[PDB]
C-alpha cells in the first residue's frame, strides 16, 4: 500500500540494464572460463 | 468545499464496511482518504490526479 501511496514525489527508476542482459553476460562468461 | 476535507480529487465511491460513526479514513503516512457525506451517508474516497 506504501508503494502506491508514494504520490507526494518520490518516485523509483528502472535500471538500465534488465537481469535477462545481465545472465547472458553470466553465460557468456561462464563459457568463456570453461571452454 | 467539503465539511472539514476541502479537498481536490476523482472521489467515485468507497465499499469498504467502514465503522458508522467514523468519517474521516487516514493510512500509514496520515492522509486523508475518506469524507462523511451530508445527505446520503456514504462514505467517499479520496484520489488525486
Amino acid at each position: 500500500l506504501i508503494c502506491a501511496q508514494k504520490f507526494n514525489g518520490l518516485t523509483v527508476l528502472p535500471p538500465l540494464l534488465t537481469d535477462e542482459m545481465i545472465a547472458q553476460y553470466t553465460s557468456a562468461l561462464l563459457a568463456g572460463t570453461i571452454t | 468545499n467539503f465539511n472539514g476535507l476541502t479537498g481536490t480529487g476523482v472521489l467515485t465511491e468507497s465499499n469498504k464496511k467502514f465503522l458508522p460513526f467514523q468519517q474521516f479514513g487516514r493510512d500509514i503516512a496520515d492522509t486523508t482518504d475518506a469524507v462523511r457525506d451530508p445527505q446520503t451517508l456514504e462514505i467517499l474516497d479520496i484520489t488525486p490526479c
